[PDB]
């Protein structure tokens, strides 16, 4: 049993008609101090999977190494490592889920909330969640920490049920993810304006966008707000 | 007296270790395999005797990768070879895990060396029945090595072991002399396919299947990869042609 030190906030994600999108800002907080800004919390594994991690950063870096090792290992004595026997998102998830649960069961958790996003070899979208307790679940949309409260409500207005997936386009979807990031920047006191976004499309493959920024913010009305009730100037 | 050859860690009166020497016999009785160091990498190749038509072609792969930058091929008792790669793979993971950087080929070589040498210290174990050719690209160049059952190993310009090690060693010595400037990855690949076709005469009775792999700073980016399709066929031809 430990206690997180350097942490990463929300990880939002959702699936559309041809794939899945996932995003996470680049902040690495240390309590209330927004200590590190060049932190990539999106771990690409292979080219059909992206792992978004939140929580303790040191533990994240650890899961990062496990993932690289998983790839190296899958390559050993495997002639179909870049074909029929390449890593699937579901394999990567089942593995991580296994570890998370074993560690919580030994009273020494990996203080994280993870979301595995990708596309299975047969084209199916893969989106599942796992945290320090080993708890797991899937939904057309998934978010951790703050995003679970502010992002999901927004994203669900696009994909409320399974039948909405085929009706949603990457454009519509990516738009939602990007607006959700803006909202989180407005209300999450542990968020950054810079973030990373990744798309895993069954036709276009993996697209990984770095250094994005919250844009189109409304702040002007703040000038009309003075005092806290009766003050006029 | 005698009996000096029945227990593994025993010194014979002439300071030798017979069990190790016997293991070598097992290595010489195996398929021939080689290693060709080039200007920015190394190439590996081996002979695969087609016992029958029932063997699925291109399936029973023999060359092995360690980490992502090291290639290993061996002759002798195949299972013993896998056992040594497994150890090397653990050996490598361990190194990267603590030092972060993937393991240097020289460092990796000693790892296998110390381990193999270990199996010549006790009578409770048997020496390895293989000679292994392995190498890769690292912080400072390419490196080619060959490890013997005694745990002995050195860096080579070219190396061969197995049935036709003499044919190969011969072909290799030529290349070394006629190319002081160093062969190239692309060239070494064809050259290799040839050394293998030539060294196959010391086994001309059974049909075979060629296998090549390479690790070049420019052709593969320092990563170990198997030669497949076109590049492979082009090499088989270059060989099948000069075999006449």
């Amino acid at each position: 049993t430990q206690q997180p030190i350097v942490t990463g906030t929300s990880v939002i994600s959702m699936k559309y008609d041809n794939g899945v999108i996932i995003a996470a800002d680049n902040l690495g907080s240390y309590g209330s101090l927004l200590r590190f800004n060049g932190v990539e919390r999106l771990i690409p594994v292979g080219d059909n999977t992206v792992v978004g991690i939140s929580g303790d950063i040191s533990d994240m870096q650890h899961i990062e190494r496990l993932l690289k090792d998983l790839v190296t290992e899958n390559a050993y004595d495997n002639p179909l490592a870049d074909a029929e026997e390449a890593l699937e998102p579901s394999y990567i998830f089942e593995y991580l889920a296994t570890v998370m649960y074993q560690r919580r069961s030994k009273m020494n958790p990996l203080w994280n909330a993870i979301i595995v996003a990708g596309v299975q070899s047969n084209g199916d979208q893969f989106l599942r969640y796992v945290n320090l307790l080993g708890v797991t679940y899937s939904s057309p949309t998934l978010a951790t920490g703050f995003g679970a409260h502010m992002a999901n409500p927004l994203l669900r207005k696009v994909v409320d049920r399974e039948s909405d997936i085929p009706k949603t386009t990457v454009q519509v979807a990516e738009e939602a993810i990007v607006n959700a990031m803006r909202v989180l920047y407005y209300r999450d006191a542990r968020s950054s304006r810079n973030f990373s976004l990744a798309i895993i499309d069954k036709n276009t493959g993996l697209t990984f966008k770095k250094n994005l920024q919250v844009e189109n913010m409304k702040w002007d009305f703040a000038k009309d707000i003075k005092g806290y009730g009766t003050q006029k100037i | 007296g005698t009996g000096y050859d029945l227990s593994n860690s025993v010194f014979s009166p002439d300071g030798r270790n017979f069990q190790v020497e016997y293991a070598v016999k097992a290595v010489e009785n195996g398929t021939t395999s080689i290693g060709i160091k080039c200007n920015d990498g190394v190439v590996f190749a081996v002979e695969k005797l087609i016992t029958s038509k029932l063997l699925v072609p291109q399936k029973n792969v023999k060359i092995q990768v360690v980490d992502r930058h090291i290639g290993c091929v061996y002759s002798g008792l195949i299972p013993d070879g896998r056992h040594l790669v497994n150890r090397g793979r653990e050996e490598a993971a361990s190194f990267k895990k603590l030092y972060k950087t993937p393991i240097p080929i020289p460092a990796f070589a000693d790892r296998l060396g110390q381990y193999v040498q270990a199996h010549t210290l006790y009578n409770s174990v048997r020496p390895f029945g293989v000679s292994t050719i392995f190498g890769g690209v690292d912080k400072n160049g390419a490196h080619l090595y060959m490890l013997e059952p005694s745990g002995s190993y050195w860096g080579y310009k070219g190396a061969a072991t197995g049935k036709g090690r003499q044919s190969a060693k011969a072909e290799l010595e030529k290349l070394v002399d006629h190319h002081p400037e160093g062969l190239s990855a692309r060239e070494a690949v064809k050259q290799a396919a040839k050394i293998i076709y030539l060294a196959h005469e010391d086994n001309k009775e059974k049909d075979f299947e060629l296998e090549i792999s390479w690790c070049s700073l420019s052709e593969t980016n320092g990563l170990h990869k198997f030669v497949k399709g076109d590049l492979l066929q082009e090499a088989i031809d270059f060989a099948q042609k000069e075999i006449n």
